[PDB]
Order: structure tokens, then sequence, then C-alpha cells
């Protein structure tokens, strides 16, 4: 009664990924430099000590 | 059994209002894309001998 044959079985896994992305930056950069006759306008005081 | 792969890549990098005008905006754009796919099968098959 014991030994007859079994059943067989079909097994399937699915892995599944999704990835998204979004990136922005902005960025200034200025400067002046003037100088008026014993009067000057920098950015620093080695700016200033420099246009002398 | 078998294993069965798949994948696909997409990326771009532009200037913030130029790079998606109509036709000028590949003079400011950088476009990438990568696509692979893969597949591994394996079978068996006996026979008896019959002499």
């Amino acid at each position: 009664s014991l030994d007859i044959p079994v059943k067989q079985v079909q097994i399937e896994a699915r892995i599944v990924t999704v990835k998204e992305g979004n990136l922005e930056e902005l960025g200034v950069r200025w400067g002046v430099m003037s100088t008026n006759g014993s009067h000057s306008v920098g950015g620093s005081i080695e700016s200033n000590l420099w246009q002398k | 059994g078998g294993i069965f792969q798949h994948s696909i890549n997409n990326s771009v990098d532009k200037v913030p209002l130029l790079g998606d005008l109509p036709v000028l905006g590949a003079l400011f754009r950088r476009t990438y894309e990568q696509m692979g796919k893969s597949e591994l099968l394996i079978f068996v098959t006996p026979k008896v001998v019959i002499q």
C-alpha cells in the first residue's frame, strides 16, 4: 500500500526592482574691484592691499 | 530548471531649461541607454540500453 508513484511540482520565483532619481543645482560667483583715489572697494582686505 | 534575466538603464544630464527644446535640445544634453538579456536552461534525457 505504500510504494506508489508521486506527483511533481514546478516552482517559479520572480524578483523585480525599479529605481528612479533626480538632481538639480544652481550656483553663482561674482566679484567687484574699484578705486577712486584714496578710496577703494573690494571683496577682502588683501584685495584692497593689492590694488595699491 | 532555468534562470531568466533582463535589465534596462537610461540616463540624461542636461542644461536646466535648454536641454528640453524640441530640436535644438540635443545641443545641451548627454544621453545614455543600455539593455541586457540572459537565459539559462538545463535538460536531461535518460534511456534504457536494450542490448
